[PDB]
RNA sequence: CGCACGGAGGCGAAGAACCACAGAUUUCCGAAUGAGAAUCUCUAACAAUUGCUUCGCGCAAUGAGGAACCCCGAGAACUGAAACAUCUCAGUAUCGGGAGGAACAGAAAACGCAACGUGAUGUCGUUAGUAACCGCGAGUGAACGCGAUACAGCCCAAAC
RNA sequence: GAUACAGGGUGACAACCCCGUACUGAAGACCAGUACGCUGUGCGGUAGUGCCAGAGUAGCGGGGGUUGGAUAUCCCUCGCG
RNA sequence: AGCUUUACUGCAGGCUGUCGCUGAG
């Protein structure tokens, strides 16, 4: 079975999804844990400093 | 318009409240109209009718009710 | 605070069960339940009422079906409004 | 005449004889099965204590902190590091002890700031300081001219910023001559080159 | 799928927001939806 | 009667619009705090950690945010050395914790133009690419002092 | 006209068409709960007195990190003191 | 760059002595 097309076919999970605390569709369901930012692993907000240059 | 301030502080705690339900209801009223596609409407009141109610509100707090 | 009843719902459908099965149909908010709103309609109106169907519709309101008593008349009760 | 406190301070001088030696084995034992953070009713070193601060009045309170000995508990590199950077078991951390404890001792007390901190012994693996922390919302403090400083917005976290006695001296600062041209004002400020 | 109710007001809004620049809108400003979206050739989120 | 010049209609001399200050209202999720949940739901709530305590959540504190700045910790590699290991890049990037409107420092167990001298601390200019470090290779690199800015000096522990 | 010839607008190039601009004045914010002034306290000096004055510290050794710090940087850790 | 080994240099880990914990005859 290729790689490619044909196993596309079986995606219909659903994973991220609207964010209760930021509203990005970034909440994992079933981690429950947002990707964009963080709510679900810190009462803090998501955030790096590699997001930017770094002179910026 | 129709209804000022001076008219509202001089009503009675309980002429206010009277006077919500009143305007409460012209409201609704209004909106049912509305809603059946009505058009012996007057755009002026609808929007009049939330200002009053939200004035009557106002002095309820400010008068202690 | 918020109201109860929004407005009445008419539309086609609403008619007919106005005229055949004597209910009354109203846009209420969602945070109402069958109780909150058989309640409120007995007070706005003045009539008994004997069923409430609901449901969240796809316009983001609640609709609310409301069967009255025998003894009183929906298409009059709607007549005055 | 020698004051009482004398007594106490100098039977610390050498925790391991006489009386307080008996003391020492026999206590361990007991703080052995203790936490990480226990609150104490009294200080163990009463001069100590009042020498740095303390004082039998409302919103002054203190903990004894166990700490593990040693070095760093450090994980070895897992991508690549020239010969230099390669090291676990010789690396030990640049903050003492001590700092350690007031840290963890704060934490436990989010609302209270630390004031002080002494060292009360320590056994094979672990050591034990105890650490006067104060209540800088407690009226019974903020009327005392000799602590209410402690309470200026300026002092929230001071232990986590290095403000501490036992944080300074570990900072380098001691010092207000020779060796201390990269320590003050601030090891940051000098490129963290202290 | 079974969506919740919050789910359900969030596409209803999706919905209502697909609607076109009332006729008067294009008068008064002496003259674009930026945002129309086909249930087919978009996606929404969630 | 917003952007926004439509239609209908309305508000304003009971002085509206508009601007300033002050106040009212301020749904749900959110540190999110009664409990659970993709912004909803279930049956009275400072959840959790603390201080005081009338030992009752009664009175209080913490949590999270903010452009960067600031303080305390953890800490690379590409690269340079025309290879490379110490060295260098660099205590840099990035990570953890935390404060403020600025931080930090600060009234000598100092300096050591050695003196019959200076007199808390930052910072700026200079001292100086000097002293010092270094496969003594490549590279690295201060301080005292001086000229300025601004100036301010005090409180405990103990004795009694 | 000008203590106003900065700038902008206005159907083409504007000191004098309009807003402004000079001059004068007003308010808020910051400086700052600072300076000054004041209330209270009481500074200081002689003689006698070994009454007091911060310990795992000062300092030494083992192992590391860090620094220009070289025997002579700062710090950590284990032991001694 | 991946891989190898009695290539160079180091780093974990294991074994072992010693110091601390650590005391009485
Ligand atoms: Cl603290
Ligand atoms: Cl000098
Ligand atoms: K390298
Ligand atoms: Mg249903
Ligand atoms: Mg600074
Ligand atoms: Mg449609
Ligand atoms: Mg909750
Ligand atoms: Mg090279
Ligand atoms: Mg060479
Ligand atoms: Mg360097
Ligand atoms: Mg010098
Ligand atoms: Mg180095
Ligand atoms: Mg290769
Ligand atoms: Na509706
Ligand atoms: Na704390
Ligand atoms: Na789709
Ligand atoms: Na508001
Ligand atoms: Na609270
Ligand atoms: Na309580
Ligand atoms: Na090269
Ligand atoms: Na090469
Ligand atoms: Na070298
Ligand atoms: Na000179
Ligand atoms: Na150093
Ligand atoms: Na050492
Ligand atoms: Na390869
Ligand atoms: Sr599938
Ligand atoms: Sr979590
Ligand atoms: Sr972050
Ligand atoms: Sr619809
Ligand atoms: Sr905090
Ligand atoms: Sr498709
Ligand atoms: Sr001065
Ligand atoms: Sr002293």
């Amino acid at each position: 079975t290729g790689a490619g097309t044909p196993s596309q076919g079986k995606k219909n999970t659903t994973t991220h999804t609207k964010c209760r605390r930021c509203g990005e569709k970034s909440y994992h369901t079933k981690k429950k844990v947002c990707s964009s930012c963080g709510f679900g692993k810190s009462a803090k907000r998501r955030d790096y400093e590699w997001q930017s240059k770094a002179g910026e | 318009t129709v209804l000022h301030v001076q008219e509202i502080r001089d009503m009675t705690p309980a002429e206010r409240e009277a006077e919500l339900d009143d305007l409460k209801t012209e409201l609704l009223n209004a909106r049912a109209v509305q809603a059946a596609g009505g058009a012996p409407e007057n755009p002026g009141r609808i929007k009049e009718l939330r200002k009053a109610i939200a004035r009557i509100k106002t002095i309820q707090g400010e008068e202690g009710d | 605070s918020w109201d109860v009843i929004k407005h009445p719902h008419v539309t086609e459908k609403a008619m007919n069960d106005m005229d055949f099965q004597n209910k009354l149909q109203f846009a209420v908010d969602d945070r109402a339940s069958k109780g909150e709103v058989a309640d409120a309609v007995e007070e706005q109106y003045d009539v008994t009422v004997e069923q409430v169907n609901t449901q969240n519709t796809m316009d983001g309101e609640k609709k609310a079906v409301v069967r009255l008593s025998e003894d009183d008349d929906a298409q009059e009760v709607a007549s005055r409004i | 005449a020698r004051s009482a406190y004398s007594y106490i301070r100098d039977a610390w001088e050498n925790p391991g004889d006489g009386q307080l030696a008996e003391l020492q084995w026999q206590r361990q034992q007991e703080w052995r099965n203790e936490g990480a953070v226990e609150r104490i009713e009294r200080p163990t070193r009463l001069d100590k204590a009042r020498s740095q601060g303390y004082k039998a009045k409302q919103g002054v309170i203190v903990a004894r902190v166990s700490v593990r000995k040693g070095s760093a508990r450090k994980r070895r590199h897992k991508a690549g590091r020239r010969s230099k950077r390669q090291g676990v078991t010789r690396i030990t951390r640049r903050k003492d002890i001590q700092r350690v404890a007031e840290e963890r001792a704060s934490r436990t007390f989010p609302n209270l700031r630390v004031l002080n901190s002494y060292s009360v012994g320590q056994d094979g693996r672990q050591k034990w300081h105890e650490v006067i922390l104060i209540d800088p919302n407690h009226p019974a403090i903020q009327n005392d001219d000799d602590l209410s400083w402690i309470c200026a917005d300026d002092q929230a976290d001071r232990v986590f910023r290095g403000l501490t006695g036992a944080g300074r001296r570990n900072r380098g600062l001691s010092g207000k001559g020779k060796g201390s041209e990269k320590t003050r004002p601030s090891l940051r400020s000098n490129g963290g080159k202290g | 799928g079974k969506k919740s109710k919050a789910t359900k007001k969030r596409l209803a809004k999706l919905d209502n927001q697909n609607s076109r620049v009332p006729a008067w809108v294009m008068l008064k400003t002496d003259r674009r939806n930026h945002k129309r979206r086909h249930w087919r050739r978009n996606d929404t989120d969630e």
